């Protein structure tokens, strides 16, 4: 367990947690936001 | 006016290209049952279509003799009309997330330079470190004014250089 | 050790290889590192060869005129400019069959010949000449004076003739005479065939040299000159349907400035050209006045730059130490000048495609493109020749010592400042650039191109609408009415120049798009970087981090060796390699857009462009896929035509980069083992043993193995691409 | 003492190769390598493949100086066997080079006197002022 | 007795060294007399890998 | 899926079905071993995922559980007289029983 | 041929001896710390200019340059 918690410091976490994170929200906003080009003002 | 473009409502090449493209979707649409899958998907396709040329044209925004939507970019053209939107607040958000980045990643480097072998810090993350101090700065512009004139960022000549 | 070619080479004479055979026909014009070569036996050398090489340049010009004299149609173009296209040369090939004969002959009053693209016809017949004869005899002049420079170079080797040192020292007096002589006098007599010879042939006048004695060039003439009165050669010009090879509607003014066009001729009214030069002239004159000789007070060099010092410090000690610095070093010079020269070429190359000064040459819609993208390669390459230089300035002719204070020093010091913030505008361009391609090729993908990102040119619309220009509606200078500058020179040149600019069909600050912001923005990355590339080989040359002693291993080494985890392409001439790469993709990259954009114009669907040039896929389709048919069809089993030889040298081009690619990816090391593998079998073929090669062969050197990678690469860019701009150009018409 | 080249050297069984020995070993030079090598064994040769060796000195050549300095280093490595050089121009003129100290120049001999260098920190050199000559590549202490 | 302290960090002005102004410790002062005595080592790598390196007294200065 | 419009992608291939087009070959494979219904497809992914599962399994049982010695590893006689007869010749009678079997429908 | 130098900024490692492929450099006195040798090169007609001594030599900055001259049969390793 400790030395999983520590192992999960490397590329296989944030670099796939992280842009896993930006890359679903984007695509949230994206969808739930259909098509925005420019601001609301 | 600007530019000798004009407003894209009153673009008759915006209003083609928008009927060419239904009658090219629906060519297609008329495929299908109505119950079925593929036909929903397309009419909801549509449906997010006929809403991208709707919502464009409100509060203004020119397209040229082609009928496409034209950014303007420049802060007094944006202003004495509507298009702050197009491109002027958007590089403000740019610029507040960028700062937000660099002042976490730049506060995280320095805090991590302390202890003993800092290179396993950057190949093994110090994972509540990097979410603390990525929950604490959304007032860089506050810190990094007031840490400037406090002169904690300008490294006082002690580099390496060749000349 | 061993005597043998060349005479200024002893260590590699004794070199037993054909390494020494490249070396010695590449350093033959290295007149600094060669064996005993002191400075004052050098300038006399190198005066020669100025000599030789300007006589090379008359003789290339002769050739031209004599084979447009007799080979090319220069009386079949005078008559009537528009029926006929040019002719350059003839063929004696025998390997051309009966229908290349019959495919190579266009005039017909021949046999096989091929189209004239040096716009040669036009920029002789703005200036006056409707005769064969008459082209003749210039060149024979430029061949004689080539000859005369032949000799003069001679002349200065041997003594009673041989200069001295202090003669070239004195820049001073030098530097008059050319802003005077050079320019100023040159300007001033080219205004008086203005207006002694041009103007009267655009009279379609017969006058030449039998009867200029008498011709009066203006009513009343050289008395205004003598009793005041100026203003009385500019009151009668060119009428608006002046013939220019007849007198229809023609005038007697000739300083004339008006500023406009030639209706006709679609160029600048031959009249303004001399106003134009003269005052060229007396302003280069004026100029020309200021330095100290031996008797002329005027003020001297040393005194001047040691007084710009800003009192604050800012700089230190300002220009103090420059005057001993610059004079006694000849790379900073040609730094100089290389830099001038081709910025000032890019400059005419922009002037020449918006102010067509040579009559019925606007009309003409091949020579254009191919001089344009000749002015540009030549400034590249200029350019990037300037660098190069500025990096031996700091590599060969230094002296901190002298120069300890002045901003030479400051600018080396902060060097790592410069290079970051190069890469930073290069990142920040390459960046947003391929993002705005790539993110239009994908919304096009999708069919959707409302969706795209269409950065509408505010500022260079403004400046327009400032110069003129009415489309964009900003009401602006000249543009309003309520400004002085609209107000002031009504019937100076402002009509035509209003006139001319408004125009949506000629080449005067065309209709911007969006398309022509991203493709502007290519530019300024490709521009970026290669400065990025050569201020970094030039700033890091004395010494690097990595490599502390570079100023002693020169300036064209392999490398350092494979220690210190890798050190590859370090020296400052792999910069310069790196940067010729860049050089060629911005000069393609300025050339693409331009080409489209004239082809987008010409067509009459310039629309296109402007809903085109927002995405890669256009270009890749619209441009380069599209507009080559020609290229294909120029030989096929139906038979081909006068566009073949362009389409076999379209392919010879390819052929050639593709070599470059050889030597570029292929390093040396590996074809040693074959070479010698080779020479282990030549050795021992039977009775093949006889008389043996004179020279060892090895394998190219790593600095002669990217030289000519890069040679070739260069020069396969530009025979594809010219071949391309030829071919699929004066093949359609369209 | 050290000892000269001796002709009429036996030599290893080997078959042959085809590395080395081309018109250059005839006309311009060639290079000569002894070596005890007791308690006969294998070893590889660089230019060719692996050969036997007798017992007592054992004499070999081959083209290039590099082509000996190799096996001199590998008989460093595994048993340790104390060979020799020898030079050979046009004139069949012999020179004696590896070892003229007899131990080997990684490790000092009691005493010589080297050239090529000087007392001065690294860098530090002369800028290319005064240095016109240029001297194909300056000792900067001549 | 010659050199700075022992364990004492220093900086570098060694105008060709990878390292140059930034501080190290020493490891040990050549006390039996030459002209590099000053032994600073450093934990950052050059790039030929190495830690240490030894300078001379004319050349090391004080601390920030 | 549906987001900023690659949908597009998903081509009118009839079947009242539309997607992507494939290129690899597998309908054509599968239409050869008598399958008529989506069903199957189903249990035939299932079964080769425990498959692959056991298959890790066994990696790290021979690695960190029965770790074998050289002496195995280079049993040539052996390996080659269970590759050649047993892995190829036993599937090759087993993959020809199913093709005679399976032989009516196509 | 190569005109090879050597600083005073030596230890006397022994190691780019050891490493050189074609025994062109000595090792004779020096007055140092525990080994006390110093490179010299006595002869250049067989340097190949390989830099291989440079790599090995861990004196910052390096103590031997090898600055590169001009070719012969030996600088050129040709063994024809
Ligand atoms: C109102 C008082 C005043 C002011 C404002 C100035 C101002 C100036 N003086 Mg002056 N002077 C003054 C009084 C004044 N002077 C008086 C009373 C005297 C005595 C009579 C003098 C005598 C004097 C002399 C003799 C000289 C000057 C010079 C100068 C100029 C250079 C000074 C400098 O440090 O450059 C600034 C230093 C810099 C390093 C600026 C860096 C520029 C950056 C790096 C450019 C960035 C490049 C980038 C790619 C471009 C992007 C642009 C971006 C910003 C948008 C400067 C504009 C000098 C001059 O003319 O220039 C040589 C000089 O010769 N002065
Ligand atoms: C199409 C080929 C190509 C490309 C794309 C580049 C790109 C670049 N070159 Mg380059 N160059 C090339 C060919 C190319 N070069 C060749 C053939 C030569 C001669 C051999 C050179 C010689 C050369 C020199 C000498 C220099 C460069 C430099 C640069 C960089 C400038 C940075 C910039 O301007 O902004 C950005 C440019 C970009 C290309 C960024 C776009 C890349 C995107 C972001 C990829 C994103 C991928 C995605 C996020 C995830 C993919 C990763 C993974 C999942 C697979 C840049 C990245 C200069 C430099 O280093 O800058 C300081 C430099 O001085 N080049
Ligand atoms: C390099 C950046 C840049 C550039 C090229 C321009 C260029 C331009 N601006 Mg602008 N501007 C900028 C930055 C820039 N601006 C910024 C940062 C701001 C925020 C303070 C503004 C705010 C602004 C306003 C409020 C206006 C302009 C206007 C204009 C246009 C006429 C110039 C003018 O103001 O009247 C003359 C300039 C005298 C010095 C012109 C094309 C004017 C316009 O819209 O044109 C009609 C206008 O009213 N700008
Ligand atoms: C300025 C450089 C230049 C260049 C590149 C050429 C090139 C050429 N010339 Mg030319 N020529 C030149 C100057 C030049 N000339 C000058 C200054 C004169 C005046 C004396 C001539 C007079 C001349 C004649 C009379 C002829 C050529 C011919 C030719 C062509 C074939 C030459 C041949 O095979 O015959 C022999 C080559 C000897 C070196 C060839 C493409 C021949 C041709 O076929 O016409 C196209 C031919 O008839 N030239
Ligand atoms: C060895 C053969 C040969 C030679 C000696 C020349 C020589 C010459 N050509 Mg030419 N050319 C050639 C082959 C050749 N060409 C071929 C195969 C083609 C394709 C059909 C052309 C197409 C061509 C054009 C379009 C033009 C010339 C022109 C010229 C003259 C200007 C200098 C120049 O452009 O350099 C040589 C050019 C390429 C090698 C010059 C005397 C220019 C001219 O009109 O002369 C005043 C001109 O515009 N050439
Ligand atoms: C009015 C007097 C005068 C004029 C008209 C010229 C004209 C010229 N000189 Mg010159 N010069 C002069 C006085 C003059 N010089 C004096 C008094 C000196 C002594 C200091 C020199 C010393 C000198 C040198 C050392 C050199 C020239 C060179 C040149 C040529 C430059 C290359 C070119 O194509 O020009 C310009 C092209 C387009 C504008 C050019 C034709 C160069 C040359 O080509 O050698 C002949 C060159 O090397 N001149
Ligand atoms: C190097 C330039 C140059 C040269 C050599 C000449 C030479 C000559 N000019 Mg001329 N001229 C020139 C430039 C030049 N001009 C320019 C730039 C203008 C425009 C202002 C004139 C306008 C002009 C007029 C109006 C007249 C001359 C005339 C003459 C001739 C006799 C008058 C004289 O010069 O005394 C003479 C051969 C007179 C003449 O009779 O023409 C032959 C005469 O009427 N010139
Ligand atoms: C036609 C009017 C004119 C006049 C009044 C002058 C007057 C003068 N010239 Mg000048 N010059 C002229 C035309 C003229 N020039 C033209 C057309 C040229 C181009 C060939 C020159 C090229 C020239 C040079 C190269 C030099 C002068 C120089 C001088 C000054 C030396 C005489 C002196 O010491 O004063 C009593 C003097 C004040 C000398 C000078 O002062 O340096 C700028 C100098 O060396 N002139
Ligand atoms: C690949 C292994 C394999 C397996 C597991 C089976 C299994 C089976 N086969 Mg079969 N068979 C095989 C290979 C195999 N066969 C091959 C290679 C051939 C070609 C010679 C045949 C030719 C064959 C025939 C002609 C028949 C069977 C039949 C049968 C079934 C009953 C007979 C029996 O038990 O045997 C049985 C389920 C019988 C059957 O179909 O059941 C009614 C039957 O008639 N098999
Ligand atoms: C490497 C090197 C070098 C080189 C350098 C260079 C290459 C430079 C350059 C440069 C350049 C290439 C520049 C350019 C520029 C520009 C400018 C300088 C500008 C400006 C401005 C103005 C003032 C203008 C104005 C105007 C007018 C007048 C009117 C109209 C409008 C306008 C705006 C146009 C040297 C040898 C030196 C040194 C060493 C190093
Ligand atoms: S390798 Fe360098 S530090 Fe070591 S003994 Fe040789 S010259 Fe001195
Ligand atoms: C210069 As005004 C015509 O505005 O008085
Ligand atoms: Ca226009």
């Amino acid at each position: 367990m400790k030395d999983f918690t520590t192992y999960l410091s490397t590329a296989p976490v944030v670099g796939l947690g992280w842009a896993i994170f930006t890359s679903g929200l984007l695509i949230e906003i994206n969808r739930f936001f259909p098509d925005p080009l420019v601001f609301s003002f | 006016d600007i530019a000798g473009l004009t407003p894209c409502s009153e673009s008759k090449a915006y209003n083609k290209l928008e009927r060419k493209e239904l009658k090219v979707l629906d060519k297609r649409l008329k495929q299908y049952e109505p119950g079925s899958a593929p036909y929903l998907a397309l009419q909801a396709t549509k449906e997010r279509t006929e809403n991208r040329f709707k919502t464009y044209a409100k509060q203004g925004l020119l397209c040229g003799n082609d009928g496409l939507p034209h950014l303007i970019s420049d802060p007094g053209l944006a202003l004495r009309f509507n298009h702050a939107g197009e491109v002027f607040i958007p590089t403000f958000g740019f610029l507040y997330v960028a700062g937000y980045i660099g002042h976490v990643g730049r506060q995280y480097i320095i805090l991590s330079k302390e202890d003993a072998k800092p290179t396993d810090k950057e190949i093994i993350l110090d994972v509540p470190l990097a979410l603390k101090l990525a929950f604490q700065g959304w007032a860089w512009p506050l810190a990094s004014i007031q840490e400037l004139r406090n002169g904690s960022l300008l490294e006082k000549d002690e580099n390496i250089t060749v000349s | 050790a061993t005597k043998l070619f060349p005479k200024f080479s002893q260590g590699l004479a004794q070199d037993p290889s054909t390494r020494r055979i490249w070396y010695g026909l590449a350093t033959a014009h290295d007149f600094e590192s060669h064996d005993g070569m002191t400075e004052e036996n050098l300038y006399q050398k190198i005066f020669a060869s100025h000599f030789g090489q300007l006589a090379i340049i008359f003789l290339w010009t002769s050739g031209n005129l004599f084979h447009v004299a007799w080979q090319g149609n220069f009386e079949q173009w005078v008559t009537d400019p528009i029926h006929v296209r040019p002719i350059a040369h003839a063929i004696w090939d025998p390997h051309f069959g009966q229908p290349a004969v019959e495919a190579f002959t266009r005039g017909g009053a021949s046999g096989p010949v091929n189209i004239a693209t040096s716009g040669v016809y036009q920029w002789w017949y703005t200036i006056g000449l409707r005769s064969n004869q008459e082209l003749y005899v210039s060149s024979v002049f430029l061949a004689l004076v080539s000859a005369v420079f032949l000799f003069a170079g001679w002349l200065h080797l041997q003594p009673n003739f041989q200069p001295s040192l202090s003669w070239f020292k004195d820049a001073e007096s030098r530097l008059n005479h050319h802003l005077a002589g050079l320019f100023g006098v040159s300007s001033l007599a080219w205004t008086g065939h203005l207006v002694h010879v041009a103007i009267p042939e655009s009279r379609g006048q017969h006058v030449g040299w039998d009867n200029f004695l008498s011709v009066l060039p203006h009513p009343q003439g050289l008395t205004p000159f003598w009793s005041g009165n100026w203003a009385a050669y500019a009151q009668n010009p060119d009428t608006a349907s002046h013939a220019f090879g007849t007198a229809d509607g023609s005038g007697t003014a000739i300083l004339t400035f008006l500023g406009g066009f030639h209706p006709q001729t679609q160029s600048l009214w031959l009249s303004d050209m001399a106003h134009h030069h003269l005052a060229i002239a007396v302003l280069f004159i004026v100029a020309g006045h200021m330095y100290r000789t031996n008797f002329g007070i005027g003020h001297r060099l040393e005194a001047i730059l040691e007084a710009h010092t800003p009192p604050a410090g800012g700089l230190g000690a300002g220009h103090k130490g420059l005057f001993h610095t610059v004079n006694n070093s000849l790379h900073f010079q040609l730094g100089l000048a290389l830099a001038s020269v081709g910025t000032i070429t890019s400059l005419v190359a922009q002037h020449m495609y918006s102010l067509p000064p040579y009559a019925y040459l606007a009309v003409d819609f091949t020579t254009q493109a191919s001089l344009y993208t000749h002015h540009q390669y030549i400034a590249g390459f200029i350019m990037c020749g300037a660098f190069a230089h500025g990096a031996i300035f700091f590599i060969r002719d230094y002296d901190p010592e002298q120069n300890k204070g002045n901003v030479l020093a400051r600018v080396l010091d902060h060097k790592e400042a410069i290079i970051s913030h190069l890469s930073w505008v290069s990142l920040f361009l390459g960046f947003h650039t391929l993002g705005l391609y790539v993110h239009n090729d994908v919304v096009q993908a999708f069919g959707t191109p409302e969706k795209q990102i269409l950065i509408e040119p505010v500022f260079a619309q403004w400046i327009q609408a400032a110069q003129g220009k009415s489309l964009y509606g900003f009401d602006l200078l000249l543009a309003s009415s309520s400004s002085p500058a609209y107000s002031a020179g009504q019937s100076l040149w402002l009509p035509g120049w209003l006139e001319a600019i408004n125009n949506n069909q000629n080449s005067l600050f065309l209709t911007i798009g969006p398309g022509d912001f991203l493709v502007h923005h290519a530019i300024a990355l490709g521009l970026h970087t290669t400065t990025l590339i050569l201020v970094k080989g030039a700033l890091d040359a004395r010494g690097s981090k990595l490599m502390p002693d570079k100023k002693d291993f020169g300036y064209s080494f392999p490398c350092d060796g494979p220690g210190r985890g890798g050190t590859c392409d370090i020296s400052a001439y792999d910069a310069f390699y790196l940067a010729v790469f860049w050089m060629l993709n911005t000069i393609g990259w300025v050339t693409f857009y331009w080409h489209w954009k004239h082809l987008t114009l010409w067509q009459g669907n310039v629309s296109q462009f402007d809903e085109s040039s927002t995405y890669l896929m256009g270009w890749l389709r619209d441009y380069l896929w599209l507009n080559s048919s020609q290229l294909i069809n120029g030989y096929n089993p139906f038979g081909m035509n006068s566009l073949s030889v362009w389409a076999w040298t379209f392919l010879f081009g390819h052929l050639v980069y593709a070599t470059g690619f050889m030597f570029l990816i292929s390093w040396r090391g590996y074809w040693q083992e074959l070479i010698e593998t080779l020479v282990w079998a030549h050795e021992k073929t039977p009775l093949a043993n006889l008389v043996y090669w004179k020279d060892k062969p090895v394998a190219l050197s790593i600095v002669q193995a990217r030289l000519v990678g890069l040679a070739h690469f260069s020069v396969g860019y530009i025979f594809t691409y010219a071949a391309f701009l030829i071919a699929s150009t004066a093949g359609r018409f369209g | 003492k050290q000892p000269e080249l001796d002709p009429d050297t036996p030599s290893p069984i080997f078959g042959g190769s085809t590395g080395g020995l081309l018109r250059k070993a005839q006309v311009e030079e060639f290079y000569v390598i002894t070596w005890e090598s007791p308690k006969e064994q294998i070893f590889e040769m660089p230019t060719g493949g692996a050969a036997i060796m007798r017992k007592g000195p054992n004499l070999l050549k081959f083209a290039r100086k590099e082509q000996c300095m190799a096996l001199t280093t590998q008989l460093r490595s595994k048993f340790r066997q104390t060979p020799c050089f020898y030079r050979v121009y046009a004139d069949g003129k012999v020179q004696y080079l590896h070892p003229k100290d007899g131990v080997y120049p990684e490790k000092v001999n009691a005493g010589r006197v080297g050239v090529n260098q000087n007392m001065r920190s690294i860098g530090k050199n002369v800028d290319p002022i005064k240095v016109v000559k240029f001297t194909g590549s300056e000792p900067f202490e001549i | 007795e010659i050199g700075p302290k022992r364990g004492s960090l220093v900086k570098v002005l060694r105008p060709e060294s990878y390292w140059y102004n930034q501080v190290g410790k020493v490891v040990s002062v050549d006390q039996s007399g030459i002209r590099y005595p000053v032994v600073v080592r450093f934990e950052n790598q050059n790039y030929a890998g190495v830690s240490t390196n030894n300078y001379a007294l004319d050349e090391i200065e004080e601390v920030k | 899926w549906p987001i900023v419009g690659q949908e597009i992608l998903n081509g009118d291939v009839g079947g009242g079905f539309q997607g992507i087009q494939i290129t690899s070959g597998f309908f054509q494979l599968w239409r050869a071993s008598g399958i008529t219904s989506e069903l199957q497809l189903y249990s035939t992914a299932i079964g080769g995922l425990v498959l692959a599962a056991a298959c890790f399994f066994a990696g790290w049982f021979h690695y960190h559980k029965a770790a074998p010695k050289l002496e195995w590893f280079q049993n040539v006689e052996s390996m080659l007289n269970h590759h050649l007869a047993g892995l190829l010749g036993l599937g090759s009678l087993a993959w020809a029983g199913h093709q005679i079997h399976v032989s009516l429908p196509v | 041929a190569h005109v090879v130098k050597i600083y005073d900024t030596c230890i006397g490692c022994t190691q780019c001896v050891r490493a050189c492929p074609l025994d062109v450099l000595e090792m004779v006195p020096w007055d140092g710390c525990k080994a006390a040798q110093m490179a010299s090169s006595p002869r250049t007609e067989d340097c190949v200019g390989c830099k291989r001594c440079e790599t090995a030599c861990p004196t910052d900055f390096l103590s031997v340059r090898v600055y590169l001259g001009n070719e012969s049969t030996r600088s050129l390793g040709l063994a024809y």
